[PDB]
């Protein structure tokens, strides 16, 4: 990607507070705090520990890329949804959906189920996988 | 007795059975028949219950251990050839030309015999494309020949 | 031929698949033409009133093509079921034509009104005429039992049969009077003969609400016949004359005819030689229902009945014998009563004067009979019905002696045809032992209908060349004939009760249980009402035509005559010729037994010519028909046991469904079915043009006709639903992947959003 870095860059450069080009526990302790609770020592160690040497913007992209290796396409995405969409409609019964996951295939579990609709796009009984696969994806 | 090529065949389809489900290694005996259905057979209901078929989800689940006789079973059963089929229809024509009403038809199909309802002929009639003339009636012969064709020819 | 002769006698838009016969309620059956099947509910519309209905397909019956309308002969029909038939005697009937033939039996519809048929112009074109050669008549049917009777050289005989009020008795006496006229050498023999009926119907008819000349006893009538071919001689037999009507008669019904006869004034010299007044509705015995006959001249008829005693060679003194002793009956019923004591004795004397004997000497043996007994006030009332009534008995039986006496000439005789009109198989609300006896006749007489159809039968398993072997035939038939004449039989049991005077309605009862309650099946406890207004019954029997509940209240005298035994000893010496010898020096049924024999041997020494009455309506008016009546009649004429016979035709088209892996001809295709089947030679025969299966088969093969069209059935809906299923496989692979992306990448941005990294990552991104 070429955006996806731009904000990693810049991202990496609000992370590394004493601006030494490096991620130290220090560094994302500050940072966390300066905003939403941040970590306990353990979480803070292990955080680290995810990166073989120092965390220069190297072994930091490399991580991250690593995570979000490994999944499809948006357009991939949005077709074995529409796979269930029969009419070409552009929006899936939720009661479906929900139906589907639940108990069908892999079978998802309940938290699995709520985690995923907590943030769903249900309105009108109809759930919206495009803008679900979008907000999922890019 | 099958051969391999052929078990593995009733393999192969067992699993995108028992993932629908809830993949698990287990199928619901309610789909018992389903499962034989797509290896080409169409024993009939009478024929499923036999061997294992359940008449509501959930009742029971089944391994591929328990399904290979299930399958050897639903083979040695008797399936109906084009005379059998062409014999029955003749029966209903009075005219004795090939014919039938739209109407009755429906009614030999939902209300005699191990019943079909009344979707899976609306279905089976969209598919097949079969077609009545001014005075309401069909071919009968034509019919049973594409239903026996299969739904890709 | 524009011929007079033949006014009333000669005949004057069709889909085979379309036009049927379809039930009807007021028609019997209706014209219908077929709209719309629909499994088993067909949609038909009404020829007639152009409605519409629906009707179970097997309800529908096959109509034949306009090309055998009004048929003389309806064998020759392609379709003989009971719609069929009944229309085409129908047809027939509103135009006149009233004889019909069907095979080897002719139909007779009682008219209702007089035809110029039966003229001896029509007799002369009908000599010597074969069955095809000329239209349906009854001279038809004698003519040729006489060609068969002379080349064949063998008895004949006719069994004239039908319900009460069909058109026996015209029949009967027609086939006689044509005979006369055409084999024909006081009055002459012939004359004579025709000159039997009017003196026999006097004495055993009578109005009922059936028939106003309804014939109250069996009549067997043979014709003999010498060298030339020409009448040589005649006699009469007659069965179970209603001894009852005598001194009853129920509502709407008369007495025998003599008596309203003999009270008219036809012959006023007569008045004084009776001693009677000319007012029938003065005397109890014959007042009791009707009096007059619509259509019955009582005047005229005595004239004829006296003008026909002469014919047949009665002296003067013995017609005037028979006209006292029936007078004097009259009478009998006028004395009134008060141990009991008279009421007079001006009517009591009447009688001993008519029947020479001392009125004294009379009432004595009749209030205290004689070791004396004397009578109460009813027990004498009814001893002088039961005087009555065994008079009349006797004097009918005198007079039909004497009338064989007229007729036995001593020419040389060949051969004969004998006629037989006798009432039929009858259930009432209450049977009793007048039925038994019709019933136990008819039963004998079926044995013999019987013999002959199984005849016929085998001259088919040869038409075919499928000669059949032992069958099951009978068996049913004559464990009924033996359960009532058989050694320790019904009637044996009866006979031998009525000698005990002091037996009595239970010690009979009993004794029969005794004898075969469990030990003969045809003997059943009474079951429960079939029929409202079901007066009594004590036992039942299973007759051919039905289950008769039998009351044998009253049976024992019934069978015995319980008169003074002192009257009988006064009338054995009366004044009175005739009175003398009617009580000169064996019960009913005894002597009846005799009887039947003597005609069953008689009738299984003849080729028997079939003809079959039929009444039209119960209003006795003309041209009009009750297709339920008719119908009924039809039902059950001329069954239970012979072989099941198919045109390969219509059975190729019913049981091809039961082997159609082998139906690549008609006659090799059911040859191949039922070889499929692997069905036993047993079981079935060959034929030429049809295929004979035993007994019961058939019905099993519409057995496996119902259970394998079934499955077929549903083969097909499993095939369909086989199909619908692998139609949606592609759908359902597709969305196997289609799902497990949407859950693999579900689970990855789930797991992403629980990853310390991510998690302060998002956060920091504005
Ligand atoms: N061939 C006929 N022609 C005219 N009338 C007839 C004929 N046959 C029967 N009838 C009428 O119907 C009545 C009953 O006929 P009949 O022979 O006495 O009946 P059953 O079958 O009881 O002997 C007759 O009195 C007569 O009025
Ligand atoms: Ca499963
Ligand atoms: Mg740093
Ligand atoms: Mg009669």
């Amino acid at each position: 990607p070429q955006k996806q870095i731009q904000e990693m860059k810049e991202a990496f450069s609000m992370i590394d507070v004493d601006r030494d080009g490096f991620v130290s526990k220090e560094d994302i302790k500050a940072i966390s705090e300066q905003l939403g609770r941040a970590p306990d020592d353990k979480e803070l160690t292990a955080m680290l520990k995810e990166a073989p040497g120092p965390l220069n913007f190297t072994m930091f992209l490399s991580i991250f890329s690593d995570k979000l290796s490994g999944t499809d396409s948006e357009e991939t995405i949005r077709n074995a949804f529409a796979m269930f969409d029969e009419q070409e409609t552009k929006k899936l019964n939720i009661e479906y959906i929900k139906d589907l996951l639940e108990n069908m295939g892999d079978n998802f579990n309940k938290d699995e189920m709520r985690m995923t609709f907590k943030e769903a796009p249900v309105e009108g009984g109809k759930f919206d996988y495009v803008k679900f696969t979008a907000m999922i994806k890019g | 007795k099958l051969s391999q090529d052929e078990i593995d065949d009733l393999k192969d389809v067992f699993e995108l059975f028992d993932f629908w489900d809830g993949r698990d290694g287990a199928v619901d005996a309610f789909k018992l028949g389903d499962v034989c259905r797509c290896l080409g057979i169409n024993p009939r209901n009478e024929d499923v219950f036999a061997v294992g078929g359940t008449h509501k989800m959930g009742e029971k689940s089944l391994p591929f251990e328990e399904f290979l006789p299930a399958y050897e079973g639903l083979m040695d059963c008797e399936q109906g050839t084009f005379a059998d089929y062409m014999e029955a229809f003749k029966t209903f024509d009075r005219e004795g030309q090939g014919f039938i009403s739209g109407a009755e038809l429906r009614h030999v199909l939902t209300a005699l015999g191990e019943r079909l309802s009344d979707e899976d002929v609306d279905e089976i009639i969209k598919l097949t494309d079969l077609q009545e003339d001014l005075e309401g009636n069909v071919k009968y012969e034509d019919f049973v020949k594409k239903v026996m064709a299969g739904p890709y020819p | 031929f524009s011929d007079p002769d033949f006014q009333y006698l000669a005949v004057d838009a069709f889909d085979g698949k379309k036009n049927c016969w379809v039930p009807d309620e007021k028609e019997g059956f209706a014209s219908a033409e077929i709209q719309s099947s629909k499994g088993d509910e067909i949609t038909v519309k009404i020829v007639a009133d152009s409605s519409t209905r629906t009707v179970k397909k097997d309800d529908i019956q096959s109509m034949n093509p306009p090309k055998f309308e009004k048929l003389e002969d309806m064998a020759n029909m392609t379709y003989l079921n009971e719609a069929s038939v009944l229309y085409n005697l129908r047809s027939r009937y509103t135009s006149g034509l009233i004889y019909t033939y069907s095979g080897l039996f002719c139909i007779a519809v009682n008219p209702y009104r007089r035809l110029p048929i039966y003229t001896d112009s029509v007799i002369a074109k009908y000599r010597g005429k074969r069955k095809t050669e000329i239209p349906p008549h009854l001279f038809s049917v004698a003519d040729n039992a006489y060609q068969n009777m002379v080349t064949d050289r063998e008895n004949q005989s006719c069994l004239i049969t039908g319900e009460s009020g069909a058109g026996k008795t015209e029949n009967t006496k027609k086939v006689i009077m044509y005979l006369a006229k055409v084999a024909c050498a006081e009055g002459s023999l012939e004359d004579q003969i025709i000159q039997a009926n009017p003196v026999l119907e006097a004495y055993g008819n009578a109005k009922t609400t059936r028939n106003n000349n309804s014939s109250r006893f069996g009549k067997f009538i043979r014709i003999h016949f010498g060298p030339t071919g020409k009448i040589a001689g005649a006699d009469i037999e007659t069965y179970l004359l209603e001894k009852s009507r005598v001194t009853y008669q129920q509502s709407a019904e008369r007495n025998y005819h003599i008596f309203y006869q003999i009270c008219s004034n036809a012959i006023p010299e007569l008045n004084d030689v009776m001693l009677v007044t000319p007012d029938s509705g003065l005397y109890s015995f014959i007042n009791q229902g009707c009096l007059t006959v619509d259509n019955i001249d009582d005047v005229e008829e005595f004239k004829l009945c006296d003008e026909a005693f002469d014919i047949l060679g009665f002296t003067k003194e013995e017609k005037q014998s028979m006209f006292k002793c029936t007078a004097s009956i009259l009478h009998m019923g006028e004395m009134k009563f008060k141990q009991a004591e008279s009421d007079g004795t001006a009517e009591a004397e009447k009688v001993a004067f008519l029947c020479g004997i001392n009125a004294g000497d009379l009432l004595k043996a009749l209030l205290k009979p004689k070791v004396t007994k004397g009578q109460n006030m009813n027990q004498v009332v009814n001893s002088v019905g039961a005087l009555a009534k065994s008079l009349y008995d006797r004097m009918f039986n005198w007079l039909v002696r004497r009338v064989n006496k007229t007729l036995d000439t001593k020419a040389k005789r060949n051969y004969y045809i004998g006629v037989l009109d006798i009432a039929g198989f009858e259930i009432f609300d209450f049977n009793s032992f007048e039925q038994l006896c019709i019933n136990y006749t008819n039963e004998r007489l079926q044995q013999f209908f019987n013999h002959h159809m199984f005849i016929l039968e085998q001259e088919e398993y040869k038409k075919e060349g499928i000669a059949w072997e032992f069958i099951d035939f009978g068996m049913d038939l004559q464990m009924c004939i033996d359960l009532i004449e058989k050694p320790m039989g019904i009637l044996s049991i009866l006979e031998e009760e009525c000698m005990f005077p002091k037996a009595d309605d239970k010690s009979f009862q009993d004794k029969l249980y005794q004898n075969h309650m469990g030990k003969n099946r045809m003997f059943t406890k009474p079951g429960k009402p079939t029929r409202p207004n079901q007066g009594p019954a004590h036992f039942e029997l299973h007759h051919y035509a039905g289950n008769v509940p039998y009351s044998i209240t009253g049976w024992l005298e019934k069978n015995k005559d319980p008169i003074n035994e002192n009257v009988v000893a006064l009338l054995g010496a009366s004044k009175e010729p005739l009175v003398a010898e009617l009580f000169k020096a064996q019960t009913i049924s005894a002597v009846h037994r005799e009887s039947l024999n003597k005609l069953m041997k008689n009738l299984y020494s003849t080729h028997p010519h079939f003809v079959r009455c039929i009444i039209p309506n119960e209003l006795k008016q003309p041209g009009l028909v009750d297709a339920e009546l008719v119908l009924h009649q039809l039902q059950c004429n001329g069954r239970k046991g012979f072989p099941s016979r198919l045109i390969y035709s219509e059975f190729k088209q019913r049981y091809s469904i039961l082997a159609p892996n082998a139906i690549p001809d008609g006659k090799t295709v059911s040859e191949k079915i039922l070889a499929g089947l692997q069905m036993d030679p047993a079981e079935y025969r060959l034929g030429t043009t049809k295929v004979f299966f035993k007994a019961g088969v058939l019905g099993n093969l519409e057995e496996m006709r119902d259970e394998r069209l079934s499955k077929i059935i549903s083969m097909f809906q499993a095939h369909i639903r086989g199909y619908l299923i692998r139609k949606a496989y592609k759908k359902l692979q597709d969305q196997r992947i289609g799902l497990s992306v949407i859950q693999r990448n579900i689970r990855k941005w789930l797991v992403l959003r629980n990853w310390q990294w991510w998690k302060l990552y998002s956060k920091v991104k504005p």
